[PDB]
RNA sequence: AAAUAAGAAAUUA
């Protein structure tokens, strides 16, 4: 994970497998359907809201 | 085996000898323990009100 | 992540059609290909057989060719596209770069700076956007331009 | 209790800290017992917290009564709890009227509450009690 | 009780309240009538 | 039905003895349930079976409870009685499955495996294209091509 | 839900809200109260109507 | 006739006001429009009336029902930046080695993913496999939706890992990760025998046996 | 031929 945070593709040239970014993280980024992250579903946001405004205790 | 009778079942080493004791049987359902504890405690108090 | 069978069952005592068991070269395995492998009947060992049909390594090789065909077939049914060879000038801004051949470098992102990260390899272009480029001779456009959806328009899903 | 020999400010400092502590305890314990629908047991534990907080010349804060009232299930418990909270403010000889419907005795409170006699709303002890009443309504 | 007891001993185990530790227990019970004596035909 | 050939019948008890491996394999049991549910009929025997077997599986690695010796033999006989009950609860199921499957196949214009009864359609076992030219159990000669149980339109 | 009722009740509540307290004597305290906030505030008149 | 859209009960009214107030603070995922907010409020109230129904049906069902160092509590080993914890499962000593990366999801949409694919697909929708991967979140009294997981296969790869042994290994990986993340959660887990590792293997291949494993060849008296 | 990542349970010298 640390390697991947500081990864840049331009630095990878001339290195073997050391030049490859961390498999999972990189492939996850390359995926487009991943790029859209769902909002915190209505039931959830309502539930939390009710507990911290109506009932005076945060979840 | 060969032209001789099979050994009785107890003459073989334990079939599950390699499975740990915590797996046979699994004690699952731990989540509920605390719940029922509270419950029972609560019930006890109920059963005093009847009496007293 | 396929559930299908990729391995030929090992030779053993004769399997028979049972609950829970079928013959080895039964017609229901490998989409009926097992025909190719089958010696029918109560085979008389001494006098008859075709040796390769009982051989584990040979049989498994055949099955593997068949699986390969299945995959190839499905990968080609999966294409909606042709590769066209278009001169460097006329190609969209994203391909104006250098594009390493397959398995040569790290799988490559189309345009990190514009927020598109996807394999340039698998990016597919619409025959309608490349019209001016691909059929310059034709004058009038052969394909009518794509109609696109206004995502700012008030429509049934916006609750108006 | 067993120390009368200390300076007064010491005794009051430590009494303040102790009340703080009992209240944090009561809250924490309501949160523990509420999701299990424990009502009788919870009510007892509150009875003990209240009892210990009165010898100390204070009570359960309105705050913990709010958090409590929102977790109650039976109606009986809800009203009896508002009742308790009221009685917690006044001593036991205080003037009160009986609701025969609920078989309860509501103390007249306002005589005791702090009142200012420029003035913010925060000076009345009524802003406090109404909070609990409100919580009961909701 | 000791907070230690309620941290470590408040779970189901072969000590506390074990689920049946033995094979061949009664899985399924229902209220039913008795069958006739020897309902099975001796055969072949 | 794709599996058409003559087959070997196994006694019900040995089929049941396969436990989780086949008779109670979750996958199989679920599509039995699907068949019943779709026909609009409760699956009680399946559910009894699933209960018994579920629990069989859960305790399958434990040793049986310690036996104290009795002249009565009441314990041994009660264990036995319970056991044959369960066996019968499952026979009933096994029967139901073969029953309904044959019936449903009759509705779907399906041809069964060789030498198999379908109550309304083929009373004696249905056969076509066997390795052996006669019907095996009638000892009567088979027609070419394979006999048809259903009228032609599809 | 009760039609034979809720007028009497909305009424009752509005009395309480206009008075500001149910205490019998009318204190200077209650007056200072009425100066600080508005008990008969738009929410209660609105919902009364 | 017509129905009214506007809130029916006092309950609806109160929740509707809440939703408005949330919309004005611009919190993520809250409906901007009043119609959506109505639908939301109605749906919520209905959900709570359902919950009350299930609780009642439970209370009624309950009456007609038929019948020394303890455990090692550790500190949390977690990546301070990514907030990830790492466990490993095994079964068959070789065949299945898995590694779970487990991290907390604050949005409450958690998901489990195996080798880049959603858990449903990987275990082939078979429930009796996937519930094994649910179990550690149960035993620990946790909501699985508060956690994101990715499992990594370090053993022998195969096109399908849906089968009970592989699932056993999975469950174990997840449980070990969970323990590194929430230390105290170790005590329920250890008691329910999740963390416990069974050592079993297919017999090594060996040419003496017919099938290559268990079956000795034919014997004849001289 | 088999109680060994499988799934079997009660008649010792």
């Amino acid at each position: 994970m640390r390697e991947f945070a500081r990864f840049d593709p331009r630095k990878s040239r001339g290195n073997g497998q050391k030049g490859f970014p961390f498999r999972d993280a990189y492939l996850t980024k390359m995926n487009e359907a991943n790029q859209k992250t769902p909002p915190p579903t209505l039931e959830t946001i309502m539930d939390r809201a009710v507990r911290e405004h109506h009932q005076h205790a945060r979840i | 085996r060969r032209g001789k009778p099979r050994p009785r079942a107890g003459m073989f080493p334990d079939k599950y000898r390699r499975v740990p004791m915590l797996l046979k049987p699994q004690q699952g359902g731990q989540q509920y323990f605390n719940h029922f504890l509270i419950r029972s405690t609560n019930d006890r108090l109920t059963q005093q009100d009847v009496d007293n | 992540v396929s559930t299908g069978e990729f391995d030929h069952p090992p030779f053993q005592f004769r399997q028979r059609h049972t609950f829970n068991t079928t013959p080895l070269h039964d017609a229901n395995r490998f989409g009926g290909r097992t025909a190719y492998l089958r010696e029918i009947g109560p085979v008389n060992i001494k006098k008859q057989g075709r040796r390769f049909k009982k051989d584990p390594r040979t049989v498994q090789f055949n099955v593997d060719v068949w699986c390969a065909q299945q995959t190839l077939r499905k990968r080609w049914k999966q294409r909606d596209w042709e590769v066209i060879e278009i001169p460097f000038r006329l190609v969209p801004r994203e391909q104006q770069r250098v594009i390493p051949e397959l398995y040569t470098d790290i799988p490559q992102m189309t345009d990190p700076a514009r927020n598109d990260f996807s394999n340039i390899r698998n990016k597919v272009y619409d025959r309608e956007e490349l019209q001016g480029v691909l059929f310059p001779a034709a004058g009038a456009m052969l394909y009518p331009p794509l109609q696109r959806v206004d995502k700012q328009a008030m429509t049934l899903d916006k609750y108006l | 209790s067993h120390s009368a020999s200390m300076p007064e400010e010491w005794r009051e400092a430590r009494r303040l800290q102790l009340v703080e502590l009992y209240n944090n305890l009561a809250m924490e314990e309501v949160e523990r017992l509420a999701p299990h629908r424990a009502d009788r047991l919870l009510k007892e534990q509150m009875k003990r917290f209240r009892g210990n907080l009165q010898q100390l010349g204070s009570g359960l804060r309105p705050t913990v009564y709010c958090r409590y009232l929102h977790t109650t299930h039976t109606a009986a418990v809800l009203l009896e709890e508002v009742h308790n909270f009221l009685w917690e403010l006044v001593p036991n000889d205080h003037p009160a009227m009986e609701i025969p419907a609920l078989q309860l005795r509501v103390p007249f409170v306002a005589s005791v509450l702090r009142r200012p006699s420029s003035v913010s709303r925060a000076e009345f002890g009524d802003t406090d009690v109404c909070a609990v009443f409100l919580a009961a309504a909701e | 009780t000791t907070a230690e007891h309620k941290q470590q001993d408040q779970f189901y185990s072969p000590e506390n309240q074990p689920i049946s530790l033995h094979r061949n227990n009664i899985s399924y019970m229902e209220d039913v009538g008795r069958s006739v004596k020897n309902p099975t035909v001796p055969g072949l | 039905n794709t599996f058409l050939t003559s087959s070997v019948a196994t006694p019900p008890i040995s089929v049941i003895r396969t436990g989780p491996k086949w008779w109670a394999d979750p996958e199989r049991m679920v599509r039995q349930k699907l068949m019943y549910f779709t026909l609009g009929v409760d699956q009680l025997p399946l559910r009894r079976t699933a209960v018994i077997q579920r629990d069989l599986q859960r305790f399958h690695m434990c040793k049986p409870p310690p036996r104290v010796g009795d002249s009565t033999g009441y314990k041994r006989s009660r264990a036995a009685q319970l056991n044959t009950w369960y066996r019968r609860i499952q026979y009933q199921e096994y029967h139901m499955q073969h029953l309904f499957t044959r019936h449903v196949w009759g509705l779907l214009r399906v041809y069964p495996g060789n030498t198999t009864k379908i109550q309304g359609k083929a009373d004696d076992g249905y056969v076509g294209y066997d390795s052996v030219p006669f019907h095996r159990y009638n000892r009567a000669p088979l027609p070419f091509p394979a006999r048809e149980l259903y009228e032609r339109r599809k | 839900n009760n039609d034979e009722t809720r007028d009497s009740d909305a009424q009752r509540v509005l009395r309480y809200a206009l008075r500001g307290s149910s205490a019998a004597q009318d204190s200077a305290s209650r007056t200072l109260w009425h100066s600080v906030e508005k008990v008969a505030d738009c929410r209660v008149v609105g919902r009364y109507i | 006739m017509q129905k009214l859209l506007s809130p029916r009960t006092a309950r609806h009214a109160r929740l509707f006001r809440l939703a408005g107030k949330l919309a004005d603070s611009g919190s993520p995922g809250v409906p901007k429009s009043d119609g959506e907010r109505l639908v939301w409020v109605n749906s919520h109230v209905r959900r709570d009336k359902d919950i009350s129904l299930s609780q009642e049906e439970e209370r009624i069902r309950e009456l007609m029902m038929p019948l020394q160092i303890g455990v090692r509590i550790d500190e949390a080993e977690v990546d301070p930046e990514t907030g990830i914890a790492v466990g490993r499962g095994c079964a068959d000593g070789e065949k299945y080695h898995f590694t779970a990366l487990l991290r907390e999801n604050r949005d409450h949409n958690g998901i489990i993913t195996v080798m880049g694919k959603p858990l449903s697909l990987v275990l082939d929708n078979k429930a009796w496999l996937m519930e094994m991967v649910l179990m550690p979140f149960d035993e620990a009294n946790l909501d699985y939706r508060d956690f994101d997981a990715h499992i990594v296969s370090e053993g022998h790869a195969m096109p399908s890992i849906a089968n009970e042994i592989a699932a056993f290994a999975l469950r174990m990986a997840v449980a070990n990760a969970l323990v590194k993340l929430i230390p105290l959660t170790r005590i329920p887990l250890k008691k329910s025998g999740l963390l416990s590792v069974d050592r079993r293997r297919e017999r090594g291949q060996f040419p003496g046996y017919l099938d290559g494993k268990k079956v000795k060849r034919r014997f004849a008296k001289r």
